[PDB]
RNA sequence: AAGCUUGAGUCUCGUAGAGGGGGGUAGAAUUCCAGGUGUAGCGGUGAAAUGCGUAGAGAUCUGGAGGAAUACCGGUGGCGAAGGCGGCCCCCUGGACGAAGACUGACGCUCAGGUGCGAAAGCGUGGGGAGCAAACAGGAUUAGAUACCCUGGUAGUCCACGCCGUAAACGAUGUCGACUUGGAGGUUGUGCCCUUGAGGCGUGGCUUCCGGAGCUAACGCGUUAAGUCGACCGCCUGGGGAGUACGGCCGCAAGGUUAAAACUCAAAUGAAUUGACGGGGGCCCGCACAAGCGGUGGAGCAUGUGGUUUAAUUCGAUGCAAC
């Protein structure tokens, strides 16, 4: 994509909330391709949060997503070979992508049942600011912002 | 030479001014400068700058 | 050029020719046909007269056990010298890419450490303990002043009927040790067709200087691996497969070095061999 | 030696490493580290990481006098004009002005000439 | 044979300049040389290390020197014979325009010998030394290092002179002069328009390129010639063998200077095309990066191969591809 640059593809949603965020995110568990059973272990999860972020599933991603989202990142395409360590505002496609994508990369394989509790657990902690994916924004902007000397 | 550095301290924001201050002339007094290089020049002396 | 075909061994490298001591022992410096080409010295050859010049159409080079880039100089090398001493500086590198080497070809080292003399209590002490690294690992040290030229008869005993070589650096007073087994100075030196010479207590010598100042030749990984036999005891030692003899979590060969069960130097040298080829 | 608060940095860079003394604005010295001296003595301290610290470990121990004004005084050419002077400004102080000191050389002396590989 | 002057020459008068000698000198510095604070460094490098500092050094601050050494002068500016010339006086000085007649009145051009001067080392031979670098050396890697790499130094530098006469002492353009492209440029005089700043604007002399024809092989050059002329002076003679021996010579010497053969080859070159490589570069793309996701592989397990066994473990299997 050197020519033309790119985010994600075929994506599917939720038939009661229609939400994009809900939708991209939903779907970075599969690799299952189908997510035509995926979706169901993370709502136990939401609806713990639901519950926990005083609103809906939705909302209760929203929140936990809204904190895990990065506002800045460094950006590595590596121009000529070159380190990159300026600092740059994450674009959206990714902003959300891997954000997303952290929240559920912060509840894997475990060591009881139920992902519905793992999910859960991973949820209200990412709402509180203090989960893995949100610590990947509050970390990224450590990095930005503090390094320009090399180009 | 200054930007008033209240902040700024990695940058100092200067590359102007090299003709008998920093690397210009610093840098070629008490390291070698050769004369079976500038022995090419008489013919060369112009051509290798913007580069 | 044709003439009756004798047996020789190629006594020397006649530069252009190559001189042939036939089977009777009659030295001829022969041309040497174009049609043949796996000639070395110390060859056994069908060499012919002219109807001296002679023309060599035969040859005998036996397996390689020693080469430079990657060529076999001879053959009956049952025995590698391996001479030092430290002209211009050295390494246990140097001594270890002949050992490594050695150990590959199925060569025996023969370690001879020159200057044993030259070497004061401590700095004989020392090289002694050097020298025993390598001995510790197999290849049994023969103390010899290269000037000196000591050690000579367990040298030569080595040598009887097997053929040995002098290697190392920069006339490392190894021309000064081939000229006592000689008897005759044929070589100094200080800071593949060459000449051979015959043993009188059995066995021959094979000799250039050219060889001795150092540079060093072409190879391949598993020789390097080959020149320490220890390493295949520790790729057994953690996993299946060990990482690759070096570092990485369950590399026991890594461990080994660790541990010390093997000599660093062994893992060292192992390197400056493996980089070199590539 | 003094203090006013007020100091300058005097930022000696240096080729393999940078040296950093932290003086009064008025004078005296009041700390001094280097890069090769931020231990560093290879091209380690031929990093720029070696005045990091050089000027850090300077510019903290020059503030016993209070330092805490600096003009930076760059001097030097090191590996540490601008990991030194990092450490120079920050390092307790709001940097009050930058320059880079020079005369007008005419020299005597031969300096080197040996090399030709 | 006598004249001209016109060339020349000369004598009349600008103008710029790093030309010089010899020296005034200036202000900085290199370096010299020192503490304090300050503090462990400095130092260096491939990678380091010797070195050094730690003794306070370096740092930095504080002090001065030493002896040595002088940007932007830097402009197709300018000056020089060149070989070559820019830190500030003075001199001594060399060389040099535009603008003036004129006169002398051919004083013109060029040069084998010869000759001056002739970059540097060097050197003689002493300077010089505040300092550096052959040689020569520690560390120091390094294949080998004795290399890299680092920690030093006499000649000579750092000084005076003598002593080379060679320096790709090269557009490898000899001299001189004349003759041969438009164009668009430079400097430096000076003409002129309100001097329109001295200006604005001619013209010289001089500088740039391009610049034609031409030429050249061609590159290119192309009036800066690499284009037409002359004299003059000097050149080339296939390649090596050779600024060197013989030889002879200069030189204290280095060594120059000068100055070989056999031998040896059927060859030596310019420029040019069309090339492709470049421890080149300049430029892009591609699950190639990159951003992810997962994979392979690992365990257990397969399959093929390898390997081994096997009598065979049947031939065709090999980056990628045993598959």
């Amino acid at each position: 994509p050197r020519r033309r640059v790119i985010g994600q593809r075929k994506i599917l949603p939720d038939p009661k909330f229609g939400s994009e965020l809900l939708a991209k995110f939903v779907n970075i568990l599969m690799v299952d391709g189908k997510k035509s059973t995926a979706e169901s272990i993370v709502y136990s999860a939401l609806e713990t949060l639901a519950q926990r972020s005083g609103k809906s599933e939705l909302e209760a991603f929203e929140v936990a997503l809204e904190n895990v989202r990065p506002t800045v990142e460094v950006k590595s395409r590596r121009v000529g070979g070159s380190t990159y360590q300026v600092p740059v505002e994450v674009r959206p496609v990714r902003r959300n992508a891997l954000a997303m994508r952290w929240i559920v990369e912060a509840a894997r394989k475990r060591g009881d049942k139920s992902m519905a509790l793992r999910l859960a657990n991973e949820l209200s902690d990412a709402a509180e600011n203090k989960g893995t994916a949100v610590k990947k924004r509050e970390d990224v902007h450590r990095m930005a912002e503090a390094n320009k000397a090399f180009a | 030479i200054k930007v008033r550095e209240n902040e700024p301290f990695d940058v100092a924001l200067r590359r102007f001014k090299r003709s008998c201050e920093k690397a210009g002339v610093l840098a070629e007094v008490r390291r070698r400068e050769f004369y079976e290089k500038p022995t090419t020049e008489r013919k060369r002396a112009k051509a290798s700058a913007v580069k | 050029l044709f003439g009756e075909p004798d047996e020789g061994i190629v006594i020397s490298r006649f530069g252009m020719h190559a001189d042939v001591e036939s089977a009777d022992g009659d030295v001829h410096r022969c041309n040497i046909r174009r049609t043949i080409r796996s000639l070395v010295t110390g060859d056994r050859v069908v060499w012919r007269p002219g109807k001296v010049k002679g023309i060599v159409e035969a040859v005998h080079e036996r397996t390689s056990v020693l080469t430079r880039p990657v060529k076999p100089i001879a053959a009956n090398i049952d025995q590698i010298v391996i001479v030092s001493a430290i002209l211009p500086e050295l390494s246990l590198n140097i001594i270890d890419r002949y050992l490594v080497a050695c150990e590959t070809l199925q060569i025996e080292p023969i370690i001879v450490l020159n200057k044993i003399d030259l070497l004061d209590d401590e700095g004989m002490a020392f090289v002694n303990e050097q020298m025993d690294i390598y001995r510790n690992i197999g290849y049994r040290v023969l103390m010899v002043s290269s000037h000196t030229q000591d050690g000579l008869k367990p040298l030569e005993e080595a040598l009887t009927g097997r053929i040995s070589i002098f290697a190392g650096q920069s006339g490392v007073g190894k021309s000064s040790l081939l000229n006592a087994l000689l008897g005759l100075q044929k070589e100094i030196l200080t800071n593949t067709a060459a000449r051979l010479y015959h043993f009188p207590h059995g066995g021959d010598v094979i000799d250039s200087p050219g060889v001795r100042e150092f540079g060093l030749w072409h190879l391949e990984p598993e020789q390097i691996t080959q020149g320490f036999v220890e390493f295949h005891d520790y790729l057994g030692l953690c996993k299946y497969r060990d990482c690759k003899h070096d570092t990485d979590p369950g590399c026991a060969i890594r461990e080994a070095v660790e541990e010390g069960k093997i000599a660093e130097t062994r893992f060292e040298n192992y390197h400056r061999i493996l980089e070199s080829m590539a | 030696r003094k203090q006013v608060s007020d100091g300058v940095a005097h930022i000696h860079a240096s080729f393999n490493n940078t040296i950093v003394t932290i003086t009064d604005r008025q004078g005296n010295a009041l700390g001094w580290a280097t890069a090769g001296g931020s231990g560093f003595r290879g091209s380690r301290k031929s990093t720029p990481f070696a005045a990091q610290v050089a000027a850090e470990r300077c510019a903290d121990a020059v503030k016993e006098y209070g330092i805490k004004n600096l003009e930076v005084m760059v001097k030097g050419p090191g590996p540490g004009r601008e990991s030194t002077i990092r450490a120079l400004n920050a390092a307790g102080f709001r940097i009050t002005n930058i320059t880079d000191v020079t005369p007008i050389p005419h020299n005597g002396c031969r300096p080197p000439k040996k090399r030709r590989v």
